[PDB]
RNA sequence: GGGUGUUACAGCCCCGCCCCGGCAGCAGCAGCUCGCCGAAUCCCGGGGCCGAGGGAGCGAGACCCGUGCGCCGCGCUCUC
RNA sequence: CCGUCGGGCCCGGGGGGCCACGCGUCCAGCGCACGGGGUCGGCGGCGAUGUCGGCUACCCACCCGACCCGUCUU
RNA sequence: CCCAUACCCGGCCGUCGCUGGCAGUCGGCAGAGCGAGAAAGAGAGGGACGCUACGCCGCGACGAGUAGGAGGGC
């Protein structure tokens, strides 16, 4: 029991404390405190009383079994590793589809969802895109800013809410939230000059054109 | 609606003077003539389209005449935008100066 | 201090250090 | 085993000189100080041009 | 000395070449070095116990 | 253009004194004026290739039958 | 006598950092991970009459390589 | 900058070596270990796989070849 406080050492490095060990006992104040020193279940049955052993044997023995693997440390599942993202890629940004069938789209990214998919929508008065999930490997990093840290994203959707489940047929609790969201931006991308222009707009390589020679 | 990948030339196998090995091709990128300029297409997903006879599928979509072989660059290669490039199978010598995808798909930006 | 054979005796009051 | 370079991974360094993580802790703390005084000599140098 | 090119040295490179490729023959065996103990197991008499006393 | 000349309506070099005359500064983001390095050296990123092997055991200990993230190795919080 | 960002736990005396922890006499449990070789407690697809898959073994084409074996002989 | 069957790293095959490890499958007559730097002792007073021991297991190093020689061929 106690107040369990935070670490008294930074992180300095990834591994590294910024106080040693000698550093770490006067801070964690050692030096005045010194500290030292189932299955089986009857039950009734109307004979007299039987007791039951919970997980009974096994009825039934395959032939040959593998044998279990080794303890290794460094894989965890992957809904505990970390999630990494491009520091090109501020929310306000625009990007450009390249994988997905609004390939060359522009579109407008949100935020990081949990999974490490992205939460990009496109203006569906303008990209015909929805509330959508994007892998940042598939995208475009546009040098194109909207102040879009004053918009109020809705906390009920998440990585379960676009899972596919199971003829897909968009549910009414869909469009609620694609409408929600765009009565901010709307008037955002019409504020700047030429943008909503920018994003019915499709992206496209002509002849002559080379991306490593231009910057976006 | 329009190109989304970059125009690549097959020029040939990896090969010294008198040996070649086929487990990488070398890719001539339309637009790089050097090597700080390949930084940017490496690492890239590089695709050979062609087409055959027989009805193969097509993943989301009708089953098609088209077939592909996926592969990536490895490395830069000389000192004047060439660069090398593996793929899932060895390509085949059919392909030597036809025209091959380099998407940007695997970008980093 | 860190001698098995000889330094018995001497990892005696660290023993005790920790205490 | 497999022979891990020790000199980047850092837990098979430590395994084998536990120094290394002071000598390590050390040369960031003076690397960042040196860091800091070498700011302060260059703003000085902002309030010693105009003046 | 056509055969060879030796030089002296330097504190870092032993550094880099004792940590990164240093192997050891216990019993006629080229065996990897990533652990104090298999030094101190056969240079123990030595008082060569750890891979800064080989260094040294 | 020429030649004369000696700072003159421009400079170049040299010596002595001026605290090595002092002033930032420092093998310099005047990112190429020339060196050698790193116990006097550490951080961060990008790409490529592979994932071989598979009963490593812990603590209740004969005051008990469970658990399989367990060895070395670093330091986290709690019995202030 | 000077000189050493000297050497002596940098001899002893009148602001940063330490693998630093008790008294007296005498001369222990939890979680975290650059930790004894990869895992996902992560996924998306098309698939019944024309598609999927089959290294090789049938044919074909291309790139590179490639002189006909047995033998006597330096 | 370009690259050889040489080098480094890794997977695999075989050979050689340690004249290597395993009879301890010691289970309600049970108590689960001999990797540990150090001439020598955890001494008395209901429980997978396995081991044709000519089997199996583990480390390292090595691999050209006519004349010739030996081995092994389920």
């Amino acid at each position: 029991k106690g107040k369990p406080h935070c670490s008294r050492n930074p992180v300095l490095v990834r591994g590294i404390g910024r106080y040693s060990r000698s550093a770490m006992y006067s801070r964690k104040a050692l030096y005045k405190r010194k500290y030292a020193a189932l299955a089986t279940v009857t039950k009734p049955v109307g004979g007299g009383t039987r007791v039951v052993k919970l997980r009974k044997m096994p009825r039934y023995y395959p032939t040959e079994d593998v044998p279990r693997k080794l303890l290794s440390h460094g894989k965890k599942p992957f809904s505990q590793h970390v999630r990494k993202l491009r520091a090109s890629i501020t929310p306000g940004t625009i990007l450009i589809i390249l994988t997905g069938r609004h390939r060359g789209k522009r579109v407008v990214f949100l935020k990081q969802l949990s999974s490490g998919l992205l939460l990009v929508t496109g203006p569906l008065s303008l990209n015909r895109v929805p509330l959508r999930r994007t892998h940042q490997k598939f995208v475009i990093a546009t040098s194109t800013k909207i102040d879009i840290s004053g918009v109020k994203i809705p906390k009920h959707l998440t990585d379960a809410y676009f899972k596919k489940k199971k003829k897909y047929e968009i549910t009414e609790q869909r469009k609620v939230d694609q409408k929600a969201v765009d009565s901010q931006i709307l008037p955002k991308i019409k504020a700047v000059p030429q943008l909503q222009g920018y994003l019915r707009s499709v992206f496209a390589l002509t002849n002559g054109v080379y991306p490593h020679k231009l910057v976006f | 609606s329009g190109r989304l990948w970059c125009k690549a030339i097959f020029a040939g196998y990896k090969r010294g003077l008198r040996n070649q090995r086929e487990h990488t091709a070398l890719l001539k990128i339309e637009g790089v003539y050097a090597r700080d300029e390949t930084e940017f297409y490496l690492g890239k997903r590089c695709a050979y389209v062609y087409k055959a006879k027989n009805n193969t599928v097509t993943p989301g979509g009708k089953p098609n005449k088209t077939r592909v072989i996926w592969g990536k660059v490895t490395r830069a290669h000389g000192n004047s935008g060439m660069v090398r490039a593996k793929f899932r199978s060895n390509l085949p010598a059919k392909a030597i100066g036809h025209r091959i995808r380099v998407m940007l798909y695997p970008s980093r930006i | 201090i860190a001698h098995p054979k000889l330094g018995r005796r001497a990892r005696a009051r660290i023993a005790r250090g920790l205490r | 085993v497999l022979k891990k370079n020790p000199l980047k991974n850092l837990r098979i360094m430590l395994k084998l000189n536990p120094y290394a993580k002071t000598m390590r802790r050390n040369t960031i703390l003076r690397q960042a100080r040196n860091h800091k005084l070498r700011v302060e000599r260059a703003a000085a140098a902002l309030a010693a041009k105009s003046d | 000395e056509p055969y060879i090119a030796w030089g002296y040295p330097n504190l870092k490179s032993v550094n880099e070449l004792i940590y990164k490729r240093g192997y050891g023959k216990i019993n006629k065996k080229r065996i990897a070095l990533t652990d104090n103990t298999l030094i101190a197991r056969s240079l123990g008499k030595y008082n060569i116990i750890c891979m800064e006393d080989l260094i040294h």
